[PDB]
RNA sequence: CAGAAGUGUGCAGC
RNA sequence: UGGGGUAUCGCCAAGGGAAGGCACCGGAUUCUGAUUCCGGCAUCCGAGGUUCGAAUCCUCGUACCCCAGCCA
RNA sequence: AAGGCGGCCCCCUGGACGAAGACUGACGCUCAGGUGCGAAAGCGUGGGGAGCAAACAGGAUUAGAUACCCUGGUAGUCCACGCCGUAAACGAUGUCGACUUGGAGGUUGUGCCCUUGAGGCGUGGCUUCCGGAGCUAACGCGUUAAGUCGACCGCCUGGGGAGUACGGCCGCAAGGUUAAAACUCAAAUGAAUUGACGGGGGCCCGCACAAGCGGUGGAGCAUGUGGUUUAAUUCGAUGCAA
């Protein structure tokens, strides 16, 4: 919009963990409003990624979006007679929600025989900072050093 | 224009001063004024219409 | 190799390029790096970032003759012609002097012609 | 930085 | 006859433990584009000798250019 | 005088203006024909040639690109002595003289006043910008008139054809100058007004873009249309807005 600006809507935080940002993902996994069958399936793999790890649940949910949050992403700037790609500090309310967005669009396209179990391996993988959701925040990290001459 | 950084001047500082006085000597402005060639015509109507700007 | 106290950097900035020159104080060159040569090319090869890398090259290119005082003399109008200036002083350089050169002309030579872009 | 062309011919509102 | 080159990614080009570009492909960018950036499978003219291992050293086989030879 | 004239120094040389007188005594103004000067490009002969750059070559761009952009590059640009004689050679405004409310500045003389200054008041030359009466189709001009007058000269008579043809003069040439007719149309034109438009400027909106989510274009089928077919495949809707 260009004359508003808008305040954040009220979410609810997770009914069993208390966690908003849990809250979050679940939202975004959830396909069609059926929110139920998100949660349950977040609720098999966090519990399976907790025995993996030696961890509580959302300690281990925590430790593997740290590898993969990003600190810039890669913004088209126009000037009078080009376009430029240019590094800028993504805020980490974006970091967040991106670091959920590639955690669910990675373990989505997973050949995994359930997506709670898709979704715990690629946790797992997250957390042993390797596979898809890392090597996308590489790349996007590989791709603003690399227009950094224009920052 | 030449600086010379005196003792205990912070080298920041000597950028400020190497910047205004270039700046000020007009350095930066003749060499861009001398990149092309301008018919005599082109200076007198440039020189003209900026007199005529310079009014209240 | 033979020692060097201190010596003049030579910093030629263009619209499309800066070249930064290390020489003794007798006008001997010691090294040079170039913003070109740092893996900048097109629209990039003249930012202010890519002379910062070039006159970064050119510091460690000096490292054999151990300079720690130098003077800086600038030439022409290019970007770059100040950030060269920080990368050396980072490198840690003394910056005694500092010097614009850059050739004026009293009249002199007719320049080419406008281009009609 | 690139971006060309648009067939002929008409009528009310006093 | 002798000497020296050349035959390595589809094309152009580096290497006693297979790189770069140009293509092609995926992604990012653009009003379309063109232009830019990240990622990608990648491949030593040839037989043998050496050796843990040679695009690589050592003989030979092959093919084509330069220079110099050649009185059945 | 116009074209024009820009580092510093010397030599030769033209004009302008101010103060105070003295002198001559209408000696003045304009000017057909004529004569001189006249940017740049161009021409002749002899030099010089850094940079720039018609022509030309290559690379790009593009549908093409005999261009714009890039890398080179010859005449030319410079000098001496001749020729050419044209320019938006413009203030698009002929030369000369007189008269008619003002204001702010620039530049260059000169007089008076305690000169006290970085000061006050007067009087000439040239020049920039506003604006009054008046004038003008309007825009605008406005004591430097496009205002009110006088002298003389040049020029115009609808748009094309045409500043062309032919003839004359001039020129090494390019060409310059003087300058028609047949024919054809009912307009061509100036200033300003209201819109619209602009790859002009400023400001501001809309799922317009951006940020996201889910789709269509691929498969089968339902349904509408186009086309074809038929005896008939009834008619209408046909960018968005069928
Ligand atoms: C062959 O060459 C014979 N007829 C002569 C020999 C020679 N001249 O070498
Ligand atoms: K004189
Ligand atoms: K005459
Ligand atoms: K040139
Ligand atoms: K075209
Ligand atoms: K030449
Ligand atoms: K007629
Ligand atoms: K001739
Ligand atoms: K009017
Ligand atoms: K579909
Ligand atoms: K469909
Ligand atoms: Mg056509
Ligand atoms: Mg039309
Ligand atoms: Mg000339
Ligand atoms: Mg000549
Ligand atoms: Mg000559
Ligand atoms: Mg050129
Ligand atoms: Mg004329
Ligand atoms: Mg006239
Ligand atoms: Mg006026
Ligand atoms: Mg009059
Ligand atoms: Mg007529
Ligand atoms: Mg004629
Ligand atoms: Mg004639
Ligand atoms: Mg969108
Ligand atoms: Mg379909
Ligand atoms: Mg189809």
């Amino acid at each position: 919009p260009r004359r508003r600006v808008i305040g954040q809507r009220k979410i609810l935080p997770d009914p069993k963990f208390g966690s908003e940002l849990l809250a979050k993902f679940v939202n975004i996994l959830m396909v069609d409003g059926k929110k139920s069958t998100a949660e349950s399936i977040v609720y098999s793999a966090l519990e399976t990624l907790a025995q993996r790890s030696g961890k509580s649940e959302l300690e281990a949910f925590e430790v593997a979006l740290e590898n993969v949050r990003p600190t810039v992403e890669v913004k088209s700037r126009r000037v009078g007679g080009s376009t430029y790609q240019v590094p800028v500090e993504v805020r980490p309310v974006r970091r967040n929600a991106l670091a959920m967005r590639w955690i669910v669009e990675a373990a989505r396209k997973r050949g995994d025989k359930s997506m709670a179990l898709r979704l715990a391996n690629e946790l797992s993988d997250a957390a042993e900072n390797k596979g898809t959701a890392v090597k996308k925040r590489e790349d996007v990290h590989r791709m603003a050093e690399a227009n950094k001459a224009f920052a | 224009p030449v600086i010379k950084v005196r003792e205990n001047e912070p080298f920041d500082v000597a950028l400020r001063r190497f910047k205004r006085s270039c700046e000020k000597a007009g350095v930066l402005a003749e060499v861009r004024r001398r990149e092309f060639y301008e018919k005599p015509t082109t200076e007198r109507k440039r020189a003209k219409a900026s007199a005529v700007k310079r009014h209240a | 190799r033979k020692q060097v106290s201190d010596g003049v950097a030579h910093i030629h900035a263009s619209f499309n390029n800066t070249i930064v020159t290390i020489t003794d104080r007798q006008g001997n060159a010691l090294g040079w790096a170039t913003a070109g040569g740092s893996g900048f090319r097109g629209s990039r090869k003249s930012t202010p970032f890519a002379a910062q890398v070039a006159a970064e090259r050119c510091a460690d290119a000096v490292k054999e003759y151990g300079i720690k005082n130098l003077e800086v003399m600038v030439k022409g109008p290019g970007p770059g012609r100040e950030s060269t200036i920080r990368a050396l002083n980072a490198a840690g350089f003394r910056i005694t002097n500092i010097t614009d050169v850059t050739p004026i002309p009293h009249n002199g030579c007719r320049p080419p012609k406008k281009r009609r872009v």
